[PDB]
Order: structure tokens, then sequence, then C-alpha cells
RNA sequence: CUUUAAUGUUUGAUGUUCUAACGUUGACCCGUAAUCCGGGUUGCGGACAGUGUCUGGUGGGUAGUUUGACUGGGGCGGUCU
RNA sequence: AAUUCCUUGUCGGGUAAGUUCCGACCUGCACGAAUGGCGUAAUGAUGGCCAGGCUGUCUCCACCCGAGACUCAGUGAAAUU
RNA sequence: GCUCGCCGGAAGACCAAGGGUUCCUGUCCAACGUUAAUCGGGGCAGGGUGAGUCGACCCCUAAGGCGAGGCCGAAAGGCGUAGUCGAUGGGAAACAGGUUAAUAUUCCUGUACUUGGUGUUACUGCGAAGGGGGGACGGAGAAGGCUAUGUUGGCCGGGCGACGGUUGUCCCGGUUUAAGCGUGUAGGCUGGUUUUCCAGGCAAAUCCGGAAAAUCAAGGCUGAGGCGUGAUGACGAGGCACUACGGUGCUGAAGCAACAAAUGCCCUGCUUCCAGGAAAAGCCUCUAAGCAUCAGGUAACAUCAAAUCGUACCCCAAACCGACACAGGUGGUCAGGUAGAGAAUACCAAGGCGCUUGAGAGAACUCGGGUGAAGGAACUAGGCAAAAUGGUGCCGUAACUUCGGGAGAAGGCACGCUGAUAUGUAGGUGAGGUCCCUCGCGGAUGGAGCUGAAAUCAGUCGAAGAUACCAGCUGGCUGCAACUGUUUAUUAAAAACACAGCACUGUGCAAACACGAAAGUGGACGUAUACGGUGUGACGCCUGCCCGGUGCCGGAAGGUUAAUU
RNA sequence: AGGACCGAACCGACUAAUGUUGAAAAAUUAGCGGAUGACUUGUGGCUGGGGGUGAAAGGCCAAUCAAACCGGGAGAUAGCU
């Protein structure tokens, strides 16, 4: 029973990573509202 | 030579190959390939603008001289050679200054055999002339539109030009589909026909054989919804409409053609 | 006034030719170490093609919607002043 | 008849007995020639029918081997009201 | 601790992804563990990951991403040139033994190798953002030579057996050794050498390509394994002394041969087929601009440097994805013995486990199994389930057929053990010895030793000899679809979809068509024997009448007809 | 030679029984189909919601599909309970 989460790490990160929310104006617009809201964490990058 | 194959499967009852034994066995000339990828129909958008496309075996690209372009200095045919890109067949020549090239094969043509270009070369199939220089009448292929374009027209396997009339500065020319058409009279053009006229007798014999040529399975209109093409729904064989394509056009009769640059050109259409 | 020819104005249409607008996904040189782009030499088309405004036709390819009530359950049949 | 309502049409074969099956008739409610017509060797976890072997499927059930169910010690839910 | 049972192509061992202290030691039993707990992957404290050679980093590129200028677009933004990123691919180098509670190709012992920097000496023309070579590439098949490994014999150490026999043709154990260096073997590819010239490689070239002569015929490249060395070493049965009954230290015999043998290596080889099978750098070579007593290049010796980050542990799972200590899922590697065609199957080796509730009893009923008198589908919607056949060799085999098939059609006979032919046969492999030799990992001859099916004849045991596990039920008529294939992840696998084949129709290339306000891109680096759309669906015999209706194609004499004036 | 034949690994999913507050939000056990190819598989990449992809079932697009999920218009409207 193959399930819908299989991890990896590359792939994370070049989805939701820091460096790839910074390149286009929607995703610098999610870390000025996390920033916004008072997020702990912005990205997944840890 | 067309050779049927003896039924012992169910897929090999049917096919029918072409086999050429004079065809060179081992690998191209190196410094003349190149590389290209498959796309699988797909565009620089993604999605798909040619459908039925995609898979196949891998190839390479071979540098063909189409433009037949340096005179005076004569070529010797070497082998015949199998291309991939294409149905028709190539010679691999060597020029008496020491450069290597790929042509189209003509017809008849093995070997040991000569080739010449220019404007004072001798009428015999594989010379390249402008068609100021051929008779009227000749069979010519490899044609040109634009001078120093290079050759655009009848460079399949066993096609052909026939040289109908000069007019001045045009010459009129009898096309494969059997149209007129006016090329400026400075086109070079190539004498004699295309090899690999057997081409066209040849049985693939079952569907994994289309399957190495890169064609996907093609679904009839009518075997969808009503959503997805303009043919589809019906409890049972329900049919009760014009054909159409799946955008919407009238598949069968309806002229598609509208250019209006080069419709002077044109002397009488196909029929 | 009718039927009519002639000198002369208004031009409407039909071809032919030309090159200077315009096109070139023909060849060559330079920026330049570059099959994009730009500039120049040349050949070929040429007031055609094409684009903007207005306009007649076609247009389930797409969109918004309509498709009545009574009724010994609803439809069919009948009815509505 | 993957099509035939009446219909379990009528005749023959197979069964002691056959609304299903095989072969024919034509009266085709309402087959028919690339929304293909009629055949067709091989192929099929394809629909229907008949035989040989085989048997607890059955006449009609009987005994045996293990896991629960039952009693004892520890832990300890649920729908519903 | 002694017995019992289970897995053993895994339920053993090692990598990768993913997780992150679960690793080791001391200590505790509140909560966690489907029960108790002195135990734990639980609580608290302390300890543990050592690299020039392994991986990352680094040089180079594929698909693809971004993109100075640039083209386009109400704005945001889209595409793209020069460039620059991007492995799942290409590029230099290390092996054996020992050690810790926990790390080791990293530490220690022995023996090695690679790439640069500087210095000395000796010869010499060096030089790229450019040319050429190479890197560099498919599927299938077959044979030969080897190795890993295994069996047996010899050798060494030990034993003389709880119950009949066991000084022998008896029993148990061991018989191990690497990278590196020299040799260039089975075998594979290929003609070498010297002069002259050229419209080619964007200029140049002595390099590649081409052309014309003369001379010699063997030159060169690649290559498993074996042998010598590494190694007078390390390892090793066992014995000996204490013990803080965990273990410490010393010594240490033999360490050979034959036969069988891979899916691994020679092999990126060879043969053959059509569907015709990546790029760039590292590397070799050639010159241009420039320098020419210089800088540079080659060689011998000395010496320096190789930084930074990962390294514990989980080993197809109690630590990863499934809410769980969940009968599920997870890429690659290794591959012992007997029987066997086998990586199936049965029993075992190395190794690992008995699945975190137990003790009784021996009711109905439910689940998984074993056997059954006479009958044999009478059951039932339906032979659903269950029962039955099942291997090798030989004999034999119908209609029909597209001549391949049908066909393993159907059906039948033999099968164990012992003896002889033959104190072990045909065959396989092969040491001495003899001769020759361009002398070597050589050639011929020779046959010791080792291994060894299959058959025939005779005898013999049982109810049964393919004795267990494993392992087709068969035949006759008929509808549908030619066939292999695809499909409703999770109630439908089919007659539905596809298919090779056929026909109509559009398209002359800045092609028709499709994604796109556009620029562009696919079609295609293709050119009518090509591409798109539609219907039918192998093959055989064929495809008849209708243009009134709807649709489409061609023509423009006449009527009506928009903006415009 | 073969979209060839029998059959393990591997990929699937035709029948029956159990399970159905399951060991499991699709499995287990016994048989079953393909198994050199229209095959299967690791890593990375590309196509985005009136859109993609589809050997075509209205199938699939993170246990969600005759139009995904999140936030907003928004306290939509409700002659109805
Ligand atoms: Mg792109
Ligand atoms: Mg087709
Ligand atoms: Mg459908
Ligand atoms: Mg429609
Ligand atoms: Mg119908
Ligand atoms: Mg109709
Ligand atoms: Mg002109
Ligand atoms: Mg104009
Ligand atoms: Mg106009
Ligand atoms: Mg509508
Ligand atoms: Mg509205
Ligand atoms: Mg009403
Ligand atoms: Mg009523
Ligand atoms: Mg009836
Ligand atoms: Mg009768
Ligand atoms: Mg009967
Ligand atoms: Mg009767
Ligand atoms: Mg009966
Ligand atoms: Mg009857
Ligand atoms: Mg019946
Ligand atoms: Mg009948
Ligand atoms: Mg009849
Ligand atoms: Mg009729
Ligand atoms: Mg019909
Ligand atoms: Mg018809
Ligand atoms: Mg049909
Ligand atoms: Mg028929
Ligand atoms: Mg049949
Ligand atoms: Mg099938
Ligand atoms: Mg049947
Ligand atoms: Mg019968
Ligand atoms: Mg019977
Ligand atoms: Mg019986
Ligand atoms: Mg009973
Ligand atoms: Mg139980
Ligand atoms: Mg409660
Ligand atoms: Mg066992
Ligand atoms: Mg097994
Ligand atoms: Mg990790
Ligand atoms: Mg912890
Ligand atoms: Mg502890
Ligand atoms: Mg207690
Ligand atoms: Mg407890
Ligand atoms: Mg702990
Ligand atoms: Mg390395
Ligand atoms: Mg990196
Ligand atoms: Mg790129
Ligand atoms: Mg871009
Ligand atoms: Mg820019
Ligand atoms: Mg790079
Ligand atoms: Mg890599
Ligand atoms: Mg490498
Ligand atoms: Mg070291
Ligand atoms: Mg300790
Ligand atoms: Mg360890
Ligand atoms: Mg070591
Ligand atoms: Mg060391
Ligand atoms: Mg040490
Ligand atoms: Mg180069
Ligand atoms: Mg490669
Ligand atoms: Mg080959
Ligand atoms: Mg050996
Ligand atoms: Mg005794
Ligand atoms: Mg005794
Ligand atoms: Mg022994
Ligand atoms: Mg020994
Ligand atoms: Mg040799
Ligand atoms: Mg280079
Ligand atoms: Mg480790
Ligand atoms: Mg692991
Ligand atoms: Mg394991
Ligand atoms: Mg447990
Ligand atoms: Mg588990
Ligand atoms: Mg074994
Ligand atoms: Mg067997
Ligand atoms: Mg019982
Ligand atoms: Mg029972
Ligand atoms: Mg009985
Ligand atoms: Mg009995
Ligand atoms: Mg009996
Ligand atoms: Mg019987
Ligand atoms: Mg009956
Ligand atoms: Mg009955
Ligand atoms: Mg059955
Ligand atoms: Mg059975
Ligand atoms: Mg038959
Ligand atoms: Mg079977
Ligand atoms: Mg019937
Ligand atoms: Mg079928
Ligand atoms: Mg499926
Ligand atoms: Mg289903
Ligand atoms: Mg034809
Ligand atoms: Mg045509
Ligand atoms: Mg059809
Ligand atoms: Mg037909
Ligand atoms: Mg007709
Ligand atoms: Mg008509
Ligand atoms: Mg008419
Ligand atoms: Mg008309
Ligand atoms: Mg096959
Ligand atoms: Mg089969
Ligand atoms: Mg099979
Ligand atoms: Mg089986
Ligand atoms: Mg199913
Ligand atoms: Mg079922
Ligand atoms: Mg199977
Ligand atoms: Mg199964
Ligand atoms: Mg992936
Ligand atoms: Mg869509
Ligand atoms: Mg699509
Ligand atoms: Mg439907
Ligand atoms: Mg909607
Ligand atoms: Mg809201
Ligand atoms: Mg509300
Ligand atoms: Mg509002």
């Amino acid at each position: 029973m193959k399930r819908t989460f299989q991890p990896s790490v590359l792939k994370r990160n070049r989805s939701h990573g820091f460096r790839a929310r910074m390149a286009t104006k929607n995703g610098r617009q999610v870390l000025a509202r996390r920033r916004a809201k008072g997020r702990a964490r912005l990205t997944v990058s840890k | 030579a067309v050779v049927k194959c003896k039924p012992t499967s169910p897929g090999r009852r049917h096919v029918v190959k072409v086999v050429n034994p004079e065809l060179h066995k081992g690998k191209p000339f190196a410094p003349l390939l190149e590389k290209n990828s498959k796309s699988g129909g797909r565009n620089n958008n993604g999605r798909i603008t040619t459908r039925h496309i995609g898979g196949g075996h891998k190839q390479a690209y071979r540098i063909v001289d189409f433009k037949r372009n340096k005179d005076g200095i004569p070529a010797v045919v070497e082998r015949l050679e199998y291309d991939p890109n294409r149905s028709a067949n190539i010679a691999l020549v060597l020029y008496k200054d020491g450069e290597r090239r790929y042509i189209l094969a003509p017809k008849g043509l093995k070997a040991g055999d000569q080739i010449q270009s220019g404007v004072d070369a001798a009428i015999k199939p594989g010379n390249t002339l402008p068609m100021r220089n051929i008779p009227v009448g000749s069979t010519v292929h490899n044609v040109e539109m634009k001078p120093g374009k290079g050759g655009q027209l009848a460079r399949s396997a066993g096609t052909y030009v026939q040289i109908v009339a000069r007019d001045g500065a045009y010459v009129t020319l009898r096309l494969r589909s059997g149209e007129m058409r006016k090329v400026e009279a400075d086109c070079r053009a190539t004498l004699g026909e295309v090899g690999n006229a057997e081409h066209m007798l040849r049985v693939l014999g079952k569907a994994g054989a289309a399957r190495w040529r890169g064609v996907r399975p093609t679904v009839r209109g009518t075997a969808m919804n009503p959503v997805d093409h303009p043919h589809g729904g019906g409890e049972g064989r329900n049919f009760g409409k014009h054909p159409v394509t799946p955008w919407g056009v009238q598949t069968k009769g309806k002229k598609t053609r509208s250019n209006k640059r080069t419709d002077k050109f044109i002397v009488r259409r196909r029929s």
C-alpha cells in the first residue's frame, strides 16, 4: 500500500524552500504574510 | 527487394520488409553526426501541440548537403548508408581536395560513380546545375525555391519534379501532387529521381512495429464523451452529425489554404 | 423633348509598367568569441500582402438564461376570457 | 438471430421427461453491405450446451486433529440511551 | 546452563534514500510497553563518530531552470542570444593483520600509490578563446579460456568410545594469506617505413584528410588468468599460568595435490539483425598572435602540501511511508551442503529467532484441516467449492488449415536396490619420460593419476519404486472479437478501447493544424512514397439503387442588400 | 528468429472463503494472467483547474473530481425545516 508522502529533501527544498519563494513575485508575498502573522518558522528549510 | 516473412507467429504473418544489401553495415561517419532529442509533441509552453507522438528508438542527426554548393571539384561515391531521419538513403562522397559530405542518393547511384556541380557540369544523374542550363523536359529532384536557400522539393523516396516550360526568368515545374509552380530559373536542381523507390511496398505487420517509430495510439472521436469531442456521446452507436475536427471545423471537403502572398507563383492546383 | 455624334469638366472601374513606402523564416560584412537582435551591401516581391477604426454574413467553439398552472400522486388527454 | 412482440412458432436430433442447445423453414412486429455484409485456421482468467474420469456438492450425515467459544488470574473498549 | 522448535534466495549480512542520539556504560520502575518487570528503542547522568586514497566539495556536460543586451506585452510580466546553474552520466590515487564497553580501508603494525609547489643538474623552441584525434556508447546469440567457490585425496594435531563391533579401506578438526611490483600468456584488432605534392580542415601547420612513387615484410596496440616477489612476515589446531571464573599473557605442528565449476572476468571482444543506438571536459597532437642569452618544455634527485564538511545507530525494518511496538509498501549488492533442470521445492550450515498475556477444561456453534460404508451431480441459477490429472525416455496421434499449426491432441509401455559386460564402459581432464626448438607462460609424441553418464543381461524386496515436497483434467457442437496488448486506484477486465490493414479529405513550405492579446514554439532540423483530421478494423469473396431533405464544393446573367457619399 | 511455448524473481488482479466497531480507511489464504517486451524499475525534469493528461472508464490530478485545495466577496440567498 504505497502512500502519498514519499520524502525527499532535495525536492522539498526545490519546491517550498526559501530561495524558491523569493524568485517569484507571488512567492515573496507568502513570506510577507507569514512575517506579519508572526510565524516562528517561515519556510521548510531546516 | 521485398521479402515476405513466414507466419511462425501471429505478429510475423503479415510483415513485408524492404532489405537493401548494399547499405553500409558499420557505424556512420563521426564528424558529420549531431545530437537531436525527442520532443513528444510538446512545445516551449509545455503543452501538447501535435498529437500521437512520443517514444521510439534513439537517433542521431546526419548533416546532409542540401545546397550542393562547391563547384568545379569532382567527387566519388564511397558507400550508401541508412539514414533514420528520412525515408530516402544517403551517400558519402569524397571530394578531390579531401573533403567528405553526405548527399541524397539518386536512383541508380553506386559506389565508384562521379558527381559534379556548377554551371559547366554534364547532364548525368547526381549532378547539380541551375535550371537555366537544364533542358526543358528533364526529370529532377532536390529542387530549390530561392537561389542559395537549399533544396526543398522532391526529397522523399522515389519522388521527382518535371520541367514543363521556361518563360524568361521563370521555369514551370510539375510537382508530385500534379501542381504547376513557377520558380526562378537561377535555382539549382539535381538530375534524376530519388532512390529507395520500393519504400512504399513495406508492411509493418503488428502494433508494436509502429511504436518503434514514435507513433502513439489514435482514439476515434466517436468513442469519447460529448464533453471531449464534438463526435462523442451516444447510447449504442449513434452519430447523427457532420464530421469535424476535435476543435469543431469541417474535416471533409473544406479548403483551408488562405495565403495571398504566394498565389502568383501557382499556375494550377492539384485538384 | 425622343433618338444621336462631336470639342471640353467630374471622376468610377480594367489591365500594363516603374520604385522610393512596406515584406523577406535568400546571400554576404560588422558589433562579435553569438543560427537571437541591430546596422550596411545585394537579389526577389511591391503599392499587393498585412495591421487599426467602422461595417454585412457565418459562428453551441464559449457564456448567461428560459422552458406556466389546474390535476382524486406526476406524465399523456382536456381546460384557462 | 447479442435483433423475432405474438412465442415455450413449426419440423428433426439429443433426454424416461429439454422455456436452454445443434440443424432447417420463412410469416424479417423492427437484418443487410466501410455507424461495413457473409465466412474464417490459430488465440481467450470470453457467453451457451453435451460427454468420460472424479468426488461429502447431495441422499444423510458420522468420527477425529488444531484455533476461539466455556472456568480461573492481570489489563480493559463500542455503537445505543 | 542443558534440551526442544522455526527461517535459511531469509525471518542471514552490506549499501542508498529517510530519520537523528534510538548507539555504550551506571542508575530508577511513577507515567509509556495491550499482562507482571529486577527488563526496554522508557526517566536521569556520563561517554562515543579521528581520512592525501570512501562520499561530498571540485573540473565537465544531458533533460531542464535562470538570463546582461534583445523581441514582445494595459501594468504585473512572456520568450530568448552571449553566458551561468543543473546527475540519475564522464575525470588521480590503499591493501592485509591487530585493537575499544561503544569508531575505524579513518587509530596502530607492515608493504604501497596519485596529483601539484619549490630547489639543483642536464638537454631542448615554447605558446589558444583556434584545427585534428580520442573520450564515444544498440538488441540478441554462441563458443573458447579462466577465477570465485566446492568435493575428494595427501599432510599435521587429537580419539580408541555409556549398549553388540570399532588399530582400521575407522572418527573429529585444520590445511589461510591482500593491494603493489616483474613477467606479457589464452586470445582480440591492425600491414609497417621513407620521400614529393594539394582547390580541403575559416588564417598557419611538421597534425588530420587526399594524391604519386620506392622499400620491407613483420612491426605495433589491447589483454583475463598463471608464475616469481610482497612473505625468514602475519594467521593458525592446540597446549600452558593465573583469574578481580569476564578474561589477560607465552608458545604454536601442517599449511600440498587432483577433479568439478558460475548468471562473475577476458568481453566496450566475436557473429548477426534493423528499430540504426548521448554531450562536454580530463588526455594526445598541431600551429597563429607574441618571446626569443628570457620565459617556457622533457628528464633524474631532494623536499613540501593535499584544506573544509559526513563518519555513532536503524541493514526490506519496533528507529523509513502507513495516527500504533500496525499480518501492508521500500531501489541495489552477497549467494555454502545433499536431492533437483533450477535463484522452484524438502532438510540443514554461518547467522538469527520462538512473533510482550498466561493456567485449565475438552459442550452447542463458528473458522482451518483428515478420513468415510452403498450410490455418483440425484445438489444448484450454474459441477460454485472440493475431488481428480501432474516427471523423464520411447511408441502413437483425427476433422480442419492462412501449410506455421491443431498437438504435450487422444492413448500406451518402462522407472527401486544389487551383480556382471567393465576388479569403472563411451567420454572429459591430464603428470612423468622422449624428441625438436627461433629456447619459451614453446611444439609434437606419450600416457600414470583423477572424474565418469547411459544401456543390456541376471537376481531381489514391498500392497505400492515419477513412493515425500514439487508437478496439465480431457474430448465434441456453437455466439463474439482476427491475434500479444489497454481499461472504470477501492462492487463492471468484457463482445468495450487500441491494433497492423483500407478509404475519403486538407496541406507547395513563412505548409495545413495546435499552445499563445504578441514575440515565439511544436509539426520538422521533415518536403506529397511527407504531415494533419475523420470513419472502418487481420485475412478470403464483395461493397448494389437514391442528390428530393441537411451539409459541403464550383459559377455569377438577373432581384434584394451594410458602413460610405 | 519470435509483440514465440512451459515456468521462479518482477508486474498484475479472474474465482471462492475469512475479515466488515478488521491485523489492514481495499488486506490475508488457496488456486490465477504476462513474464525479451506496445515490458518493468531508480533518480531528476516538464504540462495547473473551465485547465492538464487520457490504448477513452467521465478515468486520474496528494485517502477529495460531471470541474482540485487554501484564502477572500461573505453574516451570498433560503416564499423551506
Ligand atoms: Mg523551455
Ligand atoms: Mg490507423
Ligand atoms: Mg465511452
Ligand atoms: Mg459540444
Ligand atoms: Mg442502436
Ligand atoms: Mg437515425
Ligand atoms: Mg518588381
Ligand atoms: Mg495593402
Ligand atoms: Mg485590406
Ligand atoms: Mg451553452
Ligand atoms: Mg444570475
Ligand atoms: Mg403541476
Ligand atoms: Mg391522477
Ligand atoms: Mg423470447
Ligand atoms: Mg425431437
Ligand atoms: Mg435431461
Ligand atoms: Mg423427445
Ligand atoms: Mg443433464
Ligand atoms: Mg423440439
Ligand atoms: Mg441446464
Ligand atoms: Mg438454431
Ligand atoms: Mg436458417
Ligand atoms: Mg427490412
Ligand atoms: Mg446492424
Ligand atoms: Mg453503412
Ligand atoms: Mg464488426
Ligand atoms: Mg459472420
Ligand atoms: Mg476455440
Ligand atoms: Mg489477453
Ligand atoms: Mg466455453
Ligand atoms: Mg454435442
Ligand atoms: Mg456428467
Ligand atoms: Mg467417483
Ligand atoms: Mg449434509
Ligand atoms: Mg484464534
Ligand atoms: Mg461512552
Ligand atoms: Mg526448519
Ligand atoms: Mg524458498
Ligand atoms: Mg543521511
Ligand atoms: Mg531520548
Ligand atoms: Mg541500560
Ligand atoms: Mg509493581
Ligand atoms: Mg505495565
Ligand atoms: Mg533509554
Ligand atoms: Mg575518490
Ligand atoms: Mg552540487
Ligand atoms: Mg541549456
Ligand atoms: Mg528565460
Ligand atoms: Mg532583459
Ligand atoms: Mg557548470
Ligand atoms: Mg552523480
Ligand atoms: Mg567518473
Ligand atoms: Mg593511511
Ligand atoms: Mg564495559
Ligand atoms: Mg558498531
Ligand atoms: Mg586497514
Ligand atoms: Mg592507518
Ligand atoms: Mg591502536
Ligand atoms: Mg577540441
Ligand atoms: Mg557512456
Ligand atoms: Mg555489436
Ligand atoms: Mg580454484
Ligand atoms: Mg558402545
Ligand atoms: Mg562395547
Ligand atoms: Mg578429513
Ligand atoms: Mg595441510
Ligand atoms: Mg596471443
Ligand atoms: Mg581541448
Ligand atoms: Mg558504521
Ligand atoms: Mg537503513
Ligand atoms: Mg533482513
Ligand atoms: Mg508486539
Ligand atoms: Mg510490521
Ligand atoms: Mg541451494
Ligand atoms: Mg523434479
Ligand atoms: Mg474442538
Ligand atoms: Mg469443518
Ligand atoms: Mg462416501
Ligand atoms: Mg477404509
Ligand atoms: Mg468406496
Ligand atoms: Mg465412476
Ligand atoms: Mg439437475
Ligand atoms: Mg433439484
Ligand atoms: Mg472450480
Ligand atoms: Mg485439490
Ligand atoms: Mg479444436
Ligand atoms: Mg497451470
Ligand atoms: Mg445463440
Ligand atoms: Mg480480443
Ligand atoms: Mg490497472
Ligand atoms: Mg473496480
Ligand atoms: Mg495502397
Ligand atoms: Mg491526397
Ligand atoms: Mg468499430
Ligand atoms: Mg474486412
Ligand atoms: Mg453503400
Ligand atoms: Mg442535395
Ligand atoms: Mg443538385
Ligand atoms: Mg455557394
Ligand atoms: Mg513471449
Ligand atoms: Mg501465453
Ligand atoms: Mg508462462
Ligand atoms: Mg503452477
Ligand atoms: Mg474485479
Ligand atoms: Mg471475488
Ligand atoms: Mg505467477
Ligand atoms: Mg495470490
Ligand atoms: Mg520520481
Ligand atoms: Mg480539460
Ligand atoms: Mg490531450
Ligand atoms: Mg457513461
Ligand atoms: Mg462550476
Ligand atoms: Mg468567506
Ligand atoms: Mg448562512
Ligand atoms: Mg454581499
